[PDB]
RNA sequence: AAUCCGGUUAAUAUUCCGGAACCAGAAGGUGGAAUCAACACGGCAACGUAAAUGAAGUUGGAGACGUCGGCGGGAGCCCUGGGAAGAGUUCUCUUUUCUUUUUAACAAACCACACCCUGAAAUCGGUUUAUCCGGAGCUAGGGUAUGGUGUUUGGAAGAGUUCAGCGGCUGAAUCCGGUGCGCUCUCGACGGCCCUUGAAAAUCCAACGGAAGUGUUUUCACAUCUGGUCGUACUCAUAACCGCAGCAGGUCUCCAAGGUGAACAGCCUCUAGUUGAUAGAACAAUGUAGAUAAGGGAAGUCGGCAAAAUGGAUCCGUAACUUCGGGAUAAGGAUUGGCUCUAAGGGUAUCAACUUAGAACU
C-alpha cells in the first residue's frame, strides 16, 4: 500500500528500525518487484532492469532478512 | 451407508451445490471412511468426487432470433401486445430528434454555416417541431442560405 | 503468419489414421470465409513428415477451429472414445489415448 | 434470537443443565424414590416462558 | 470513530489463520518549517501551499432530514465481437454449443454546477427532454473550487479459477474489446405538490476577538504504545416462532438470471433447492374439481344465480347527456402468421442500435 519510485529511500526504509523483512518477486513480465515489510506500511518498489535489481539486493544490509519468491 | 454428510462437505469444498455433486457408486465404503474436509479434498483429487457441470441453456434459438427480428421480422401487428408508447415513448423518439437537432445546429454555428441570428431562429423553428428530422432541417437550411443569398 | 500444427504420432504408429486422410478432411472441410476451396495464398495447409499436420496462415485462424474439424472426423470413424485432442504448447494439438 | 442478554444466556444455560436424564448410579441407593426426572422439557412441547 | 481480501472447521467467523489496513487516545524522540521585522508566502481575483501560535467570550456550519416526476453519470448484473483452455453434439449441418477468462478495504497521482477575472450585449442572444438566464454584467476567452462506486499503479498474483502432467511436486492460461428508452443500487443537475413545508441531541469543525509568550510555538512528515464488558451456534418457517400439533392459518425486511411480452403478469428454462404429503389395486352409484354437446336460445328461476360470450395491439368511427373537465375503450367496423425485401429515422469513408411504414410471395 505504498509504491515507491525512489531507490535510496527504499534503501534508508530497509535500514530503518521498523524494518522487518524484505521479500523478492519475480514477474513472468520480466520486472523485479522490491517488497519491504514495515511495522506501518508495505514499500515496494518496481524496477526493469534486472542487473539495476541484482545492484540493489546486495545493495541491502545483511542484517536484514530477505525472502525469495512467496 | 448415509452420505449425506459426505455430500453435504463436497458441496462446501466444490463450491457448488448438492445437485452438481457427484460421489462414485462403487466407491461408497471409502467415501464413507472420509469424514473430515481434509479427506473430501483428497477423494476430490484421486477422481472419486466430481462436481457435474452446469445444465445446458444454449441461446442459439434466442441468437438467431433476435438477429432475424433485427431484419424485419416478428414484428408485425400480431406480434404487439403493448402499446406503441409503451414499445418506444414517443418522449425520447422527442429527447433523441431534438438532441439531435441542437447538435447539428450548433455544429453549423461553429463551422459557419449560420450565424447566431440564424442558430436562434432555427433552434426555436425545432423546438416548436417545424424539423421533423435532420434532413428536413438541412434542407431548410439551405434554402434559407439560397434566399439570402 | 501464424503457424499451427497437429500432432499425430501415436495415431501413425498404431495405424489408427493415416496423413493422407488428415490431409484430404482438412483440405475438403476447411471453411475458410465460409466457403470450402477458397484456401488462395492467406492461408496454406503444408504437409512435412507422415507424422504431422502443419497449417500456415496469413490471416486470423483458431485452433479451436483446428480442434473441431479433428474432432470431427474422429466421431466419423467412430474411435472417438480411444482418442482424444489434448494441446501442449502454443498452436500444437496432439492426440491421446486413456 | 442471536441478540441475546446475559442474564437470558444465564437463565438459558441453567434450563439446559436442568434438563438432563438422572445418573444412572442414583437409582442403586438404597430408600431411593428417584426413577426418572420429574422435570424434564422438550423444546417444542413446553417452552421456558422466561 | 475505525476492516478488507484469501483461507480454515464435522459444527465458528467482516471475530480464528495468512496477508494487508484503519480509527481513537497518550507520551516524549528524530526530521522539516516559522521566529530578535515574535506569530509563513504566492495569486488582480475566486483561492492555493508540507508546516504557518490564539485564552476568555461570541457566532456560524456539519450532524440535519417530505414527496413525486422525468434527465444525465457511475458501479454490479444482463447482452455481445475475437483469443485461449477443457467439455457437449456430429448419419448429415453448424470457423459452434456450453463452462472458465476474477481483482477487496487502504495508500498515491490524475480527472469540468457554483464562483472569479477580462469584456460590454437589440439584427437581442445563450440554452433545456422539461424556458429558464443576462447592464444586479449575457454570449464568448481564461481561470478557481468540489474529486469517486472514474482512471494509472501499490495491495496483487505469490491469491482465487480453469487445464495438462508427476509421486505432495512440476508445467501452462487467466487476454483483447464493443453496446443500451435494459434491470438493481447510488450519484448529480433540475422540475412539480401542499390551508401538508416534512425530528432532536451527543459529537466534530471553522470563524470574529486578541489573553499570553538561548529560548520559544508547530491542526507538518516520521516512527513507539494501547484498546475493557456483553451478544455471536441454529431456525426465521407447508417441521425449529404464534395458533393444544411436525395445523393448507398468521407473521417485519434485503438480494433477484434468460426467452416470450408493455411488463417484478402468466408460461418455460439456468444457478440454488426439493422430489416431502400412507400406499397399492380396481374403474359401481352419489359426489368434489374441471371439460364438451345436435336443434332451440332464459321457455329454467324469487332473480341470467352459475356458466357462456367479450378480451391484446393497429387504423377508422363514436350518442343522449354534461358541472364543458367528462361520458369514451361509448356503441359500432376493419386488421393481425411465416418468409424474401426495399423505404426512411442516427454516429464518426467505415461503425452501432430496434422503432415504424410499404411491396410481393406463401
Amino acid at each position: 500500500p505504498r509504491q515507491i519510485s525512489d531507490i535510496k529511500q527504499f534503501l534508508e526504509i530497509a535500514r530503518r528500525k521498523d524494518a522487518t523483512s524484505a521479500r523478492i518477486k519475480k514477474n513472468t513480465n520480466k520486472d523485479v518487484k522490491f517488497k519491504l515489510r514495515c511495522s506501518k506500511y508495505l514499500y515496494t518498489l518496481v524496477v526493469a532492469d534486472a542487473k539495476k535489481a541484482e545492484k540493489l539486493r546486495q545493495s541491502l544490509p545483511p542484517d536484514l532478512t530477505v525472502t525469495e519468491v512467496g | 451407508a448415509n452420505l449425506r454428510t459426505q455430500k453435504r462437505l463436497a458441496a462446501s469444498v466444490l463450491k457448488c451445490g448438492k445437485r452438481k455433486v457427484w460421489m462414485d457408486p462403487n466407491e461408497i465404503s471409502e467415501i464413507s471412511n472420509a469424514n473430515s474436509r481434509q479427506n473430501v479434498r483428497k477423494l476430490i483429487k484421486d477422481g472419486l468426487v466430481i462436481r457435474k457441470p452446469n445444465l445446458m441453456h444454449s441461446r442459439f434459438r434466442i441468437r438467431k432470433t433476435h438477429a432475424a427480428k433485427r431484419l424485419g421480422r416478428h414484428t408485425g401487428y400480431g406480434k404487439r401486445k403493448g402499446t406503441a408508447e409503451a414499445r418506444m415513448p414517443s418522449a425520447v423518439v422527442w429527447m433523441r430528434r431534438q438532441r439531435v437537432l441542437r447538435r447539428l445546429l450548433r455544429k453549423y454555428r461553429e463551422s459557419g454555416k449560420i450565424d447566431k441570428h440564424l442558430y436562434h431562429t432555427l433552434y426555436l423553428e425545432a423546438k416548436g417541431n417545424t424539423f421533423k428530422h435532420k434532413r428536413a432541417l438541412i434542407e431548410h437550411i439551405q434554402r434559407a442560405k439560397a434566399e439570402a443569398n | 503468419s501464424n503457424k499451427y500444427i497437429i500432432d499425430a504420432t501415436a495415431a501413425v504408429n498404431d495405424k489408427i489414421f493415416d496423413v493422407a486422410a488428415f490431409e484430404k478432411y482438412l483440405i475438403d472441410r476447411i471453411k475458410v470465409d465460409g466457403k470450402t476451396g477458397n484456401l488462395g495464398s492467406s492461408v496454406v495447409v503444408s504437409r512435412e513428415g507422415s507424422s504431422k499436420i502443419a497449417v500456415i496462415a496469413h490471416i486470423d485462424f483458431s485452433g479451436r477451429y483446428l480442434k473441431y474439424l479433428t474432432k470431427k472426423f474422429l466421431k466419423k470413424h467412430s474411435l472417438r472414445d480411444w482418442l482424444r485432442v489434448v494441446s501442449t504448447k502454443k498452436g500444437v494439438y496432439e492426440l491421446r489415448y486413456y | 434470537p442471536s441478540h441475546k442478554s446475559f442474564r437470558t444466556k444465564q437463565k438459558l444455560a441453567k434450563a439446559a443443565r436442568q434438563n438432563r436424564p438422572i445418573p444412572q448410579w442414583i437409582r442403586l441407593r438404597t430408600g431411593n424414590t428417584v426413577h426418572y426426572n420429574m422435570k424434564r422439557r422438550h423444546w417444542r412441547r413446553t417452552k421456558l416462558n422466561i
